[PDB]
Protein backbone atom coordinates (compact mmCIF):
# COMPACT_ATOMS: atom_id res chain seq x y z
CA UNK A 1 0.00 0.00 0.00
CA UNK A 2 1.31 3.23 -1.07
CA UNK A 3 2.07 5.95 1.49
CA UNK A 4 -0.91 8.95 1.49
CA UNK A 5 3.21 17.77 -0.21
CA UNK A 6 5.11 19.75 -3.30
CA UNK A 7 8.61 19.58 -3.91
CA UNK B 1 15.03 -14.58 2.65
CA UNK B 2 15.30 -10.97 2.60
CA UNK B 3 12.23 -8.96 1.21
CA UNK B 4 11.08 -5.65 -0.02
CA UNK B 5 8.54 -3.09 -1.26
CA UNK B 6 9.37 -0.47 -3.70
CA UNK B 7 6.84 1.44 -5.22
CA UNK B 8 8.30 4.22 -8.22
CA UNK B 9 6.81 7.59 -9.74
CA UNK B 10 7.49 8.81 -13.06
CA UNK B 11 5.76 12.17 -13.44
CA UNK B 12 6.63 13.68 -17.09
CA UNK B 13 5.75 16.96 -18.67
CA UNK B 14 4.96 17.52 -21.73
CA UNK B 15 4.51 21.26 -22.76
CA UNK B 16 1.85 21.13 -25.55
CA UNK B 17 0.61 17.97 -25.51
CA UNK B 18 -1.56 18.49 -22.56
CA UNK B 19 -0.47 18.01 -18.89
CA UNK B 20 1.80 15.92 -17.40
CA UNK B 21 1.69 12.12 -16.91
CA UNK B 22 1.98 10.54 -14.05
CA UNK B 23 2.57 6.34 -13.35
CA UNK B 24 3.00 4.83 -9.97
CA UNK B 25 3.91 0.98 -10.07
CA UNK B 26 4.45 -0.93 -7.15
CA UNK B 27 6.56 -4.31 -6.15
CA UNK B 28 7.22 -6.84 -4.07
CA UNK B 29 10.98 -7.78 -4.47
CA UNK B 30 11.32 -8.92 -8.40
CA UNK B 31 7.43 -8.73 -9.02
CA UNK B 32 5.24 -6.12 -9.91
CA UNK B 33 1.43 -6.07 -8.13
CA UNK B 34 -0.23 -2.66 -8.83
CA UNK B 35 0.14 -0.20 -11.76
CA UNK B 36 -1.88 3.69 -12.24
CA UNK B 37 -1.38 5.86 -15.51
CA UNK B 38 -2.90 9.15 -15.72
CA UNK B 39 -3.64 8.68 -19.19
CA UNK B 40 -5.68 5.56 -19.12
CA UNK B 41 -9.23 6.03 -20.86
CA UNK B 42 -10.06 5.41 -17.28
CA UNK B 43 -7.34 6.16 -14.55
CA UNK B 44 -7.50 3.73 -11.67
CA UNK B 45 -5.66 1.41 -9.52
CA UNK B 46 -5.13 -2.13 -11.21
CA UNK B 47 -3.65 -5.09 -10.23
CA UNK B 48 -0.93 -6.76 -11.94
CA UNK B 49 -0.53 -10.03 -9.60
CA UNK B 50 -2.63 -12.58 -8.70
CA UNK B 51 -2.13 -12.49 -4.90
CA UNK B 52 -3.38 -8.40 -4.78
CA UNK B 53 -6.85 -9.32 -6.11
CA UNK B 54 -8.24 -10.43 -2.77
CA UNK B 55 -7.86 -6.78 -1.71
CA UNK B 56 -11.60 -5.21 -0.82
CA UNK B 57 -12.98 -2.43 -2.62
CA UNK B 58 -11.56 0.12 0.29
CA UNK B 59 -8.18 -1.00 -0.49
CA UNK B 60 -8.44 -0.11 -4.69
CA UNK B 61 -10.61 3.22 -3.57
CA UNK B 62 -7.74 4.42 -1.23
CA UNK B 63 -4.95 3.98 -3.69
CA UNK B 64 -6.88 5.28 -6.70
CA UNK B 65 -7.73 8.42 -4.23
CA UNK B 66 -3.71 8.39 -3.43
CA UNK B 67 -2.32 8.29 -7.17
CA UNK B 68 -4.82 10.91 -8.18
CA UNK B 69 -3.85 13.11 -5.54
CA UNK B 70 -0.20 12.50 -6.30
CA UNK B 71 -1.38 13.25 -10.13
CA UNK B 72 -2.33 16.78 -9.60
CA UNK B 73 0.84 17.36 -6.73
CA UNK B 74 3.19 15.68 -9.03
CA UNK B 75 1.96 18.40 -11.67
CA UNK B 76 2.22 21.60 -9.49
CA UNK B 77 6.14 20.10 -8.40
CA UNK B 78 7.06 19.84 -12.29
CA UNK B 79 6.04 23.27 -12.18
CA UNK B 80 7.83 24.31 -9.15
CA UNK B 81 11.33 22.43 -10.16
CA UNK B 82 11.09 24.24 -13.81
CA UNK B 83 11.19 27.90 -11.73
CA UNK B 84 13.91 25.97 -9.55
CA UNK B 85 16.39 25.58 -12.33
CA UNK B 86 14.91 28.83 -14.50
CA UNK B 87 14.44 26.43 -17.20
CA UNK B 88 11.49 27.44 -20.02
CA UNK B 89 8.14 26.31 -20.42
CA UNK B 90 8.91 24.76 -23.58
CA UNK B 91 10.96 21.63 -22.16
CA UNK B 92 9.84 18.18 -20.91
CA UNK B 93 10.99 17.52 -17.45
CA UNK B 94 10.68 14.50 -15.02
CA UNK B 95 10.58 13.65 -11.53
CA UNK B 96 10.82 10.22 -10.27
CA UNK B 97 10.36 9.09 -7.16
CA UNK B 98 11.47 5.50 -4.84
CA UNK B 99 10.53 4.77 -1.64
CA UNK B 100 9.90 1.75 0.29
CA UNK B 101 10.73 -0.83 3.09
CA UNK B 102 13.42 -3.42 3.35
CA UNK B 103 12.97 -6.39 5.68
CA UNK B 104 16.07 -9.08 6.66
CA UNK B 105 15.35 -12.78 6.82
CA UNK B 106 13.59 -12.99 10.15
CA UNK B 107 11.13 -10.01 9.06
CA UNK B 108 12.27 -6.91 10.53
CA UNK B 109 12.69 -3.31 9.15
CA UNK B 110 16.66 -3.73 7.82
CA UNK B 111 16.08 -0.05 6.16
CA UNK B 112 13.76 2.57 4.77
CA UNK B 113 13.87 4.67 1.82
CA UNK B 114 12.40 7.61 0.51
CA UNK B 115 14.44 9.67 -2.76
CA UNK B 116 14.02 11.86 -6.02
CA UNK B 117 15.58 12.55 -9.10
CA UNK B 118 15.07 15.52 -11.51
CA UNK B 119 15.67 14.52 -15.50
CA UNK B 120 17.68 11.05 -14.14
CA UNK B 121 19.75 13.00 -11.99
CA UNK B 122 19.41 12.86 -7.96
CA UNK B 123 17.57 15.50 -6.80
CA UNK B 124 16.50 14.61 -2.74
CA UNK B 125 16.95 11.83 -0.56
CA UNK B 126 15.57 10.90 2.93
CA UNK B 127 18.39 9.52 4.75
CA UNK B 128 18.67 6.10 6.56
CA UNK B 129 17.99 8.05 10.05
CA UNK B 130 14.48 8.46 8.56
CA UNK B 131 14.73 12.32 9.87
CA UNK B 132 17.43 14.10 7.88
CA UNK B 133 17.65 14.42 3.75
CA UNK B 134 20.72 15.03 1.72
CA UNK B 135 19.74 17.96 -0.63
CA UNK B 136 21.89 17.59 -4.67
CA UNK B 137 21.87 21.22 -4.76
CA UNK B 138 20.60 24.65 -3.98
CA UNK B 139 17.00 23.65 -5.96
CA UNK B 140 16.78 20.79 -3.94
CA UNK B 141 17.39 22.41 -0.62
CA UNK B 142 14.18 24.32 -1.10
CA UNK B 143 12.01 21.36 -1.29
CA UNK B 144 14.26 20.32 1.85
CA UNK B 145 12.77 23.79 3.56
CA UNK B 146 9.43 23.14 1.84
CA UNK B 147 9.69 19.34 3.72
CA UNK B 148 10.56 20.46 7.23
CA UNK B 149 8.14 23.03 7.38
CA UNK B 150 5.58 20.07 6.39
CA UNK B 151 6.83 17.42 8.68
CA UNK B 152 6.99 15.06 6.09
CA UNK B 153 10.12 13.13 6.98
CA UNK B 154 8.09 12.16 10.14
CA UNK B 155 5.68 11.38 8.11
CA UNK B 156 7.69 8.80 5.96
CA UNK B 157 9.02 7.47 8.96
CA UNK B 158 6.06 6.19 10.19
CA UNK B 159 5.24 4.70 7.57
CA UNK B 160 7.84 3.20 6.56
CA UNK B 161 8.70 1.34 10.01
CA UNK B 162 4.98 0.87 10.14
CA UNK B 163 2.31 0.20 7.25
CA UNK B 164 4.75 -0.50 4.82
CA UNK B 165 6.35 -3.26 6.63
CA UNK B 166 2.86 -3.86 7.79
CA UNK B 167 1.60 -4.55 4.14
CA UNK B 168 4.72 -6.10 2.94
CA UNK B 169 4.33 -8.79 5.56
CA UNK B 170 0.65 -9.25 4.28
CA UNK B 171 1.83 -9.27 0.99
CA UNK B 172 4.67 -12.04 1.86
CA UNK B 173 1.87 -14.28 3.33
CA UNK B 174 -0.80 -13.75 0.74
CA UNK B 175 1.85 -14.83 -2.31
CA UNK B 176 4.17 -16.80 -0.28
CA UNK B 177 3.80 -19.56 -3.02
CA UNK B 178 5.62 -17.67 -5.28
CA UNK B 179 6.80 -14.53 -3.42
CA UNK B 180 8.67 -17.26 -1.18
CA UNK B 181 9.86 -19.22 -3.34
CA UNK B 182 13.36 -19.15 -4.98
CA UNK B 183 13.36 -20.61 -8.44
CA UNK B 184 16.94 -21.98 -9.12
CA UNK B 185 18.13 -21.19 -12.86
CA UNK B 186 18.20 -24.05 -15.41
CA UNK B 187 22.19 -23.81 -16.51
CA UNK B 188 24.29 -25.04 -19.31
CA UNK B 189 27.13 -23.81 -21.52
CA UNK B 190 27.13 -23.70 -25.39
CA UNK B 191 30.23 -23.95 -27.34
CA UNK B 192 30.23 -21.38 -30.31
CA UNK B 193 33.74 -21.68 -32.68
CA UNK B 194 34.20 -17.72 -34.14
CA UNK B 195 37.86 -19.09 -35.69
CA UNK B 196 40.38 -21.65 -36.45
CA UNK B 197 42.10 -21.16 -33.18
CA UNK B 198 39.50 -19.19 -30.79
CA UNK B 199 36.12 -20.26 -29.62
CA UNK B 200 33.43 -18.44 -27.63
CA UNK B 201 32.10 -20.19 -24.52
CA UNK B 202 28.66 -19.03 -23.03
CA UNK B 203 27.49 -19.80 -19.68
CA UNK B 204 23.53 -19.74 -19.48
CA UNK B 205 20.83 -19.40 -16.60
CA UNK B 206 17.53 -19.73 -17.11
CA UNK B 207 14.07 -19.12 -15.75
CA UNK B 208 15.42 -18.34 -12.29
CA UNK B 209 13.82 -16.09 -9.66
CA UNK B 210 14.66 -13.67 -8.26
CA UNK B 211 16.74 -11.85 -10.51
CA UNK B 212 19.78 -11.64 -8.13
CA UNK B 213 22.36 -14.01 -9.34
CA UNK B 214 26.35 -13.86 -9.97
CA UNK B 215 27.59 -15.81 -12.90
CA UNK B 216 31.32 -15.48 -13.38
CA UNK B 217 34.05 -17.29 -15.63
CA UNK B 218 37.25 -18.57 -14.31
CA UNK B 219 40.33 -19.61 -16.24
CA UNK B 220 42.77 -22.08 -13.58
CA UNK B 221 40.50 -20.80 -10.91
CA UNK B 222 41.10 -16.98 -11.73
CA UNK B 223 38.22 -15.12 -12.51
CA UNK B 224 37.94 -13.54 -15.73
CA UNK B 225 36.62 -10.62 -15.02
CA UNK B 226 37.53 -7.89 -17.61
CA UNK B 227 37.82 -11.31 -20.41
CA UNK B 228 34.20 -12.01 -19.42
CA UNK B 229 31.06 -10.37 -21.66
CA UNK B 230 28.14 -10.49 -19.02
CA UNK B 231 24.81 -9.29 -20.26
CA UNK B 232 22.25 -7.47 -18.14
CA UNK B 233 19.75 -9.19 -16.70
CA UNK B 234 16.30 -9.52 -18.62
CA UNK B 235 13.10 -10.81 -18.16
CA UNK B 236 10.98 -13.96 -19.23
CA UNK B 237 7.80 -12.41 -19.55
CA UNK B 238 6.89 -15.18 -16.89
CA UNK B 239 7.49 -13.92 -13.88
CA UNK B 240 11.26 -15.32 -14.18
CA UNK B 241 14.56 -14.53 -15.79
CA UNK B 242 17.65 -14.76 -17.79
CA UNK B 243 21.23 -14.09 -17.87
CA UNK B 244 24.65 -15.17 -19.81
CA UNK B 245 28.00 -14.86 -19.26
CA UNK B 246 30.77 -15.76 -22.39
CA UNK B 247 34.71 -15.85 -22.69
CA UNK B 248 36.91 -16.37 -25.83
CA UNK B 249 39.23 -18.97 -25.13
CA UNK B 250 41.83 -20.64 -27.72
CA UNK B 251 41.19 -23.65 -28.88
CA UNK B 252 42.05 -26.65 -27.20
CA UNK B 253 41.92 -25.16 -24.00
CA UNK B 254 37.98 -24.89 -23.29
CA UNK B 255 38.42 -27.68 -19.95
CA UNK B 256 40.94 -24.95 -17.99
CA UNK B 257 37.69 -22.75 -18.15
CA UNK B 258 34.79 -23.19 -15.37
CA UNK B 259 31.44 -21.37 -15.06
CA UNK B 260 30.46 -20.80 -11.79
CA UNK B 261 26.71 -19.98 -10.97
CA UNK B 262 25.01 -18.45 -7.43
CA UNK B 263 21.32 -18.38 -6.99
CA UNK B 264 19.32 -18.40 -4.03
CA UNK B 265 17.18 -21.26 -5.48
CA UNK B 266 19.90 -23.73 -5.91
CA UNK B 267 20.72 -26.42 -2.94
CA UNK B 268 24.51 -26.07 -3.21
CA UNK B 269 26.34 -23.41 -6.15
CA UNK B 270 26.82 -24.66 -9.10
CA UNK B 271 30.08 -25.28 -11.71
CA UNK B 272 30.23 -25.80 -14.55
CA UNK B 273 32.11 -26.97 -17.96
CA UNK B 274 31.54 -27.27 -21.71
CA UNK B 275 30.19 -30.68 -22.46
CA UNK B 276 31.57 -31.85 -25.84
CA UNK C 1 21.92 14.66 -19.99
CA UNK C 2 20.27 11.58 -22.15
CA UNK C 3 21.23 8.15 -22.10
CA UNK C 4 20.55 5.88 -25.12
CA UNK C 5 18.68 2.55 -24.55
CA UNK C 6 19.95 -1.25 -24.40
CA UNK C 7 18.21 -3.65 -26.47
CA UNK C 8 18.42 -7.25 -26.28
CA UNK C 9 16.24 -9.63 -28.38
CA UNK C 10 15.39 -12.92 -27.53
CA UNK C 11 12.86 -15.53 -26.94
CA UNK C 12 10.98 -17.02 -23.65
CA UNK C 13 11.66 -20.78 -24.04
CA UNK C 14 14.54 -21.98 -26.15
CA UNK C 15 13.62 -21.63 -29.94
CA UNK C 16 12.10 -24.61 -31.56
CA UNK C 17 10.77 -24.60 -35.03
CA UNK C 18 7.17 -25.33 -35.32
CA UNK C 19 6.32 -25.02 -31.33
CA UNK C 20 4.43 -21.74 -30.13
CA UNK C 21 6.90 -19.32 -28.19
CA UNK C 22 6.87 -15.46 -27.05
CA UNK C 23 9.39 -12.74 -28.68
CA UNK C 24 11.04 -10.55 -26.16
CA UNK C 25 12.31 -6.87 -26.91
CA UNK C 26 13.45 -5.81 -23.93
CA UNK C 27 14.92 -1.96 -23.63
CA UNK C 28 16.69 -0.64 -20.60
CA UNK C 29 19.24 2.06 -19.52
CA UNK C 30 17.08 4.84 -21.16
CA UNK C 31 16.46 8.82 -20.41
CA UNK C 32 13.88 10.03 -21.24
CA UNK C 33 11.22 7.35 -20.95
CA UNK C 34 9.80 8.61 -24.29
CA UNK C 35 10.60 5.54 -26.71
CA UNK C 36 9.67 3.22 -30.23
CA UNK C 37 9.42 -0.49 -30.26
CA UNK C 38 8.45 -2.25 -32.82
CA UNK C 39 8.69 -5.90 -33.37
CA UNK C 40 9.36 -7.24 -36.60
CA UNK C 41 9.09 -10.31 -38.82
CA UNK C 42 10.51 -9.94 -42.06
CA UNK C 43 10.66 -6.68 -41.75
CA UNK C 44 6.75 -6.33 -41.19
CA UNK C 45 5.87 -4.82 -37.84
CA UNK C 46 3.99 -7.23 -35.74
CA UNK C 47 0.05 -5.55 -34.71
CA UNK C 48 -0.55 -7.25 -31.32
CA UNK C 49 2.36 -6.68 -29.36
CA UNK C 50 2.12 -5.99 -25.83
CA UNK C 51 4.31 -3.81 -23.00
CA UNK C 52 5.08 -3.94 -19.44
CA UNK C 53 4.36 -0.75 -17.42
CA UNK C 54 6.97 1.85 -17.14
CA UNK C 55 9.64 1.18 -14.34
CA UNK C 56 13.16 2.49 -13.14
CA UNK C 57 16.35 1.23 -12.18
CA UNK C 58 18.54 1.72 -8.75
CA UNK C 59 20.74 4.76 -11.45
CA UNK C 60 16.80 6.09 -12.95
CA UNK C 61 17.36 4.60 -16.15
CA UNK C 62 13.84 3.08 -17.04
CA UNK C 63 13.21 0.17 -18.67
CA UNK C 64 10.88 -2.14 -20.98
CA UNK C 65 9.47 -5.14 -22.27
CA UNK C 66 7.90 -5.45 -25.73
CA UNK C 67 6.09 -8.86 -26.42
CA UNK C 68 4.13 -10.53 -28.71
CA UNK C 69 2.97 -14.81 -29.24
CA UNK C 70 5.29 -16.15 -32.25
CA UNK C 71 6.26 -19.35 -33.99
CA UNK C 72 9.80 -19.48 -34.89
CA UNK C 73 11.10 -21.25 -38.33
CA UNK C 74 14.35 -21.86 -39.83
CA UNK C 75 13.64 -18.99 -42.48
CA UNK C 76 11.37 -16.14 -41.01
CA UNK C 77 13.85 -13.40 -39.59
CA UNK C 78 12.43 -11.39 -36.39
CA UNK C 79 14.09 -8.32 -35.07
CA UNK C 80 13.29 -5.55 -32.70
CA UNK C 81 12.88 -1.55 -34.03
CA UNK C 82 13.85 0.98 -31.36
CA UNK C 83 13.72 4.34 -31.72
CA UNK C 84 14.95 7.42 -29.04
CA UNK C 85 15.86 10.99 -28.76
CA UNK C 86 19.38 9.66 -28.39
CA UNK C 87 18.93 7.63 -31.97
CA UNK C 88 19.53 9.98 -34.89
CA UNK C 89 18.08 6.61 -36.80
CA UNK C 90 15.92 3.97 -35.91
CA UNK C 91 18.55 0.81 -34.65
CA UNK C 92 17.51 -2.81 -35.55
CA UNK C 93 18.70 -5.78 -33.55
CA UNK C 94 17.61 -9.15 -35.39
CA UNK C 95 17.28 -12.13 -33.61
CA UNK C 96 19.74 -14.59 -32.26
CA UNK C 97 18.54 -17.60 -31.29
CA UNK C 98 21.79 -18.39 -29.46
CA UNK C 99 22.03 -15.00 -27.91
Amino acid sequence: HPVGFEY
Amino acid sequence: GSHSMRYFYTAMSRPGRGEPRFIAVGYVDDTQFVRFDSDAASPRTEPRAPWIEQEGPEYWDRNTQIFKTNTQTYRESLRNLRGYYNQSEAGSHIIQRMYGCDLGPDGRLLRGHDQSAYDGKDYIALNEDLSSWTAADTAAQITQRKWEAARVAEQLRAYLEGLCVEWLRRYLENGKETLQRADPPKTHVTHHPVSDHEATLRCWALGFYPAEITLTWQRDGEDQTQDTELVETRPAGDRTFQKWAAVVVPSGEEQRYTCHVQHEGLPKPLTLRWEP
Amino acid sequence: IQRTPKIQVYSRHPAENGKSNFLNCYVSGFHPSDIEVDLLKNGERIEKVEHSDLSFSKDWSFYLLYYTEFTPTEKDEYACRVNHVTLSQPKIVKWDRDM
